[PDB]
């Protein structure tokens, strides 16, 4: 009931997925990437008890309903799943047919092609969409960035890339992955918290927990002075409404939750903090590129968005950096969006319509024709 | 009577019985002061605050004033000894000591 | 209330919903009601 | 000689058993759950005197009749009794064939199997209802209390459970049964009174002395101080007519009865009180259905219709609960008929006759069949 | 009036409190891990009626005297109940000065700091032991093992976890507990009991339901098809003597209570099995640790005891590890000892008394030295 | 087995490898009786 279309800017945030339209500027889409599984069927009269109406209102089930995530790992696991996730948005929220607004859609590097082929044609068979488009995560939030040179570090939803760029010009060799996601810091939480005291678990459970990171839980730049200040410094020493009604106090942990992301020991990952993750990529970038990096040292994520990250991100690599050189580290505050808002860009771009995932290229090379020359 | 730091109430020098409730009471016109209850340098009181080692602690703000209290049911000489209430502000702090002394 | 009304129009079992949102815990007297109505 | 049946509501309060039909507005049967013996046996001419017509004659025949509940603790020892029971029902008061009108039927958990089994045979062959049905007492409070979310409080005709749900979502695991029937009020009442000056036994001396706490018995709030205040409150002390005609004085016991429920020390019984048996099961409850708790604090069962009966119940979470959080009991005045009431409502619920137990899938599966994926 | 003095390997068994000393072959400490409480005082001429003499006298107080673990969830709720609890031992059935004879401290990870704290310093004070010091229960069970390598099964007195090694070597991330103690079995043993025609909840009625399990209640390998068998297989169908006198029948219970270790749906728990609590481990583990683990899939903990316990845990582990590898479980019959007997061995390793926690270094660092280098 | 005269001249720490390579998971055991004997 209006003119050719709106591309639809899809973005299945690494925890939510999210979407609004092409120039859309929020994504009127945001909500768990779960399903939900109730126990225990009390005989209940009557019916409207889905098992899986997870989307947004499932939290709402929380405790019943378990967790599922399909793209658990930035991993689909499964689809039908993620596929009434789709609808869910294209019905409820979205509630829009997807057969005639076009859309980009947002992935990150490391996904075996079949992830993609299926997405794809099932997009658009079930979906019919008047022509799709891939594009990793990364590279939309990449522009999303807009300072084409530099890399971008982005950890994000739950997920984490360097994005080496250079007025466009990516190095996917010196490109990387730190598996960690805030779901992980969420983890060593669950760990020191419920050892510390808590009995802490449970699938919401984890959902508080997150929240508690998210809303409270930080970083210092330093640690061990820092770890002193943690010795006694009754400040910190605050506790927080449990949301249970309870008062969960907390300390040390605010900050000794996430920094491990340069320290996987905690998380004993034999991995390496992100910081010299984006440290031996530069050094892997041109020798000059270096202080484009420094000008272009781009922050992604919004799960980091916690204190001092970029404190740290410079004050490390100056630990590392020739103080020659002049570094300078770039986040937004909304990074979450900023993917999303470039890629609501790119799609639409009008200038490149070309480049959609149209159902006939599809039908006359099926899936597989995505590869080569196209995603 | 004794001299106030805030104290004014001091948690007493308690020349108790056995059996003896006995109340160790800063009752102090009050950040208010988080205090400190402790026998002992290494040692805590809190580990130890049970029924025998019990407390009301609440502010006023008629008064401006708070209770810290420590009722001393089951008054044993185990816990004849020293005691503290180190209170601070968000600001200042407040060290001195006070007797349990649980005779019989 | 509306209740009324908002129940009758409201989805045919839903009227679960309806009910129990706008306090109707006897959605089970809702449709009792309704019932020696439609017995 | 009407349209195709109305389901048979038919409801053994834990005291009395009671029914209406479906749709029904009223048990139109209310009754002692007893049996009756007389002693002597005057040589009498004619007859018409009946050793068991208990049902609601009975207590007419009190004193020379004894006593006998089958379902003693919610326990049905014998059923012949209770079989002629059920006709006494169906022929007298229901004066109704059961093979013609359907019927939900009353329990609450904790039944070995065989006593369902042999009920629904038995009811499908001296009865031949159009087909039965079984319903937990709990849960059919629990639709009576419409309430889906919430434990309820059943302490009723005879009874006592918690039964924590949300939107139908109950948990067994949480739930439990208080063995504090009015009957065990009763005795303590018993115990006291006639030590206390009065020689207080026999069955209807019983009946008598129940009619009492129901009546007057009460509870206040407070105990301690509210002793101090029996210590001379000479308002309580009160006598009522003893229905010989005496007028059996009373005071402290009118409350020291039931308060027990909440210290079984008086029954002597290792238990807990009925509040934090609510406040462990709530506990036990998922971190944050608390509040749904709070607000669903549903007290269930007549007996327990002393005063202050909430005004502790939410004392006494108070004391326990999170002052965070807001509690709210629920208890209607009706309890004792919400059961029937919900009871009514299911089977009355024209989308449900897919349940009930029909002649012939108990035939082909015996009683067994009752079992799974049936009640 | 010996020489040096033989170290305290005391052992607080999840339900029962054991120990003997270094070198020692049998813990000569075994008892419960109660605390009892008479209630009514029948007026009774002279005393020696202690209220809590638990150890091992008070459950020929049963009934009477009512239970209390401190460490009830593995958690020491309370520490003078643990204290004399210590007392007794160690001047009843230790009969024996603390402050001349060391001690290794048995103890499961999960605890907040301060219980130890606490424990340490009071240990040195009412005890002046020449020295104490602590070790994880699990860790004791692992040598105690002795194949440094692999994981354990701790499923103990209890306790559960899961013990990943690789010859001393163990991830802590990939370690886990589970909930599950032998008294939660006993708990759905009372559900399922009772309801199913019995009145089963007094303390030591938890008594026989426990002794019922650990002498009778087992579990078959299979489920499904041993839920046919159990349809009418009368071999199982026994009943054993209710200590009261009564012969307690026994069926399918016998098995149905432990086995829900794999399916806390019956315990109504989110959890998973113990199983795959090690299969998650294991892939958690290195690439081929794995085979390791199979060769070395130590379970330990007696109330595990029970029959097939292997044959599930090969069985499953087939159903979900690769054939390629060969498993191998492992669970010595005398698991119960074997942490007191590893924990014998450390503390009795004569290369080892550095480590034991000295008087002066708490006295100097207070308790909180016990945390970094030295537990 | 030779894993007592193997142990008995084993490297002194290095029971640890002589026991747990002959199957020894008690070495545990082999030093508590070896303490047994040497307590």
């Amino acid at each position: 009931d209006d003119e050719e279309t709106t591309a639809l800017v899809c973005d299945n945030g690494s925890g939510l997925v999210k979407a609004g339209f092409a120039g859309d500027d929020a994504p009127r889409a945001v909500f768990p990437s779960i399903v939900g599984r109730p126990r225990h069927q009390g005989v209940m009269v009557g019916m409207g008890q889905k098992d899986s109406y997870v989307g947004d209102e499932a939290q709402s089930k929380r405790g019943i309903l378990t967790l599922k995530y399909p793209i658990e790992h930035g991993i689909i696991t499964n689809w039908d799943d993620m596929e009434k996730i789709w609808h869910h948005t294209f019905y409820n929220e979205l509630r829009v047919a997807p057969e005639e607004h076009p859309t980009l859609l947002t992935e990150a590097p490391l996904n075996p092609k079949a992830n993609r082929e299926k997405m794809t044609q099932i997009m658009f068979e079930t979906f019919n969409v008047p022509a799709m488009y891939v594009a990793i995560q990364a590279v939309l939030s990449l522009y999303a960035s807009g300072r084409t040179t530099g890399i971008v570090l982005d950890s994000g939803d739950g997920v984490t890339h360097n994005v080496p760029i250079y007025e466009g010009y990516a190095l996917p060799h010196a490109i990387m992955r730190l598996d960690l996601a805030g779901r992980d810091l969420t983890d060593y939480l669950m760990k020191i918290l419920t050892e510390r005291g808590y009995s802490f678990v449970t699938t919401a459970e984890r959902e508080i927990v997150r929240d508690i990171k998210e809303k409270l839980c930080y970083v210092a730049l330093d640690f061990e002075n820092e770890m002193a200040t943690a010795a006694s410094s009754s400040s910190l020493e605050k506790s927080y409404e449990l949301p249970d009604g309870q008062v969960i106090t907390i300390g040390n942990e605010r900050f000794r939750c996430p920094e491990t992301l340069f320290q996987p020991s905690f998380i004993g990952m034999e991995s390496a903090g992100i910081h010299e993750t984006t440290y031996n990529s530069i050094m892997k970038c041109d020798i000059d590129i270096r202080k484009d990096l420094y000008a272009n040292n781009v922050l992604s994520g919004g799960t980091t968005m916690y204190p001092g990250i970029a404190d740290r991100m410079q004050k490390e690599i100056t630990a590392l950096a020739p103080s020659t050189m002049k570094i300078k580290i770039i986040a937004p505050p909304e990074r979450k969006y900023s993917v999303w808002i470039g890629g609501s860009i790119l799609a639409s771009l009008s200038t490149f319509q070309q480049m959609w995932i149209s159902k006939q290229e599809y039908d006359e090379a099926g899936p597989s024709i995505v590869h080569r020359k196209c995603f | 009577d004794d001299p106030i730091g805030l104290f004014v109430m001091r948690p007493q020098d308690g020349e108790v019985t056995v059996g003896g409730s006995i109340t160790f009471s800063a009752r102090v016109a009050g950040k208010p002061p988080v205090v400190k209850w402790f026998k002992g340098k290494w040692v805590d009181l809190s580990s130890k605050v049970g029924q025998h080692l019990q407390l009301h602690d609440s502010y006023d703000r008629a008064s401006k004033v708070y209770l810290f209290e420590l009722h001393i049911t089951d008054a044993q000489p185990a816990f004849t000894g020293s005691y503290r209430c180190e209170v601070s502000t968000k600001d200042k702090f407040d060290c001195s000591n006070f007797n349990l002394t649980v005779h019989e | 209330e509306d209740v009324w009304e908002i129940l009758r129009q409201a989805p045919p079992s839903e009227y679960e919903r309806i009910a129990f949102q706008y306090g109707v815990t006897d959605l089970r007297g809702m449709l009792k009601r309704l019932k020696g109505m439609r017995r």
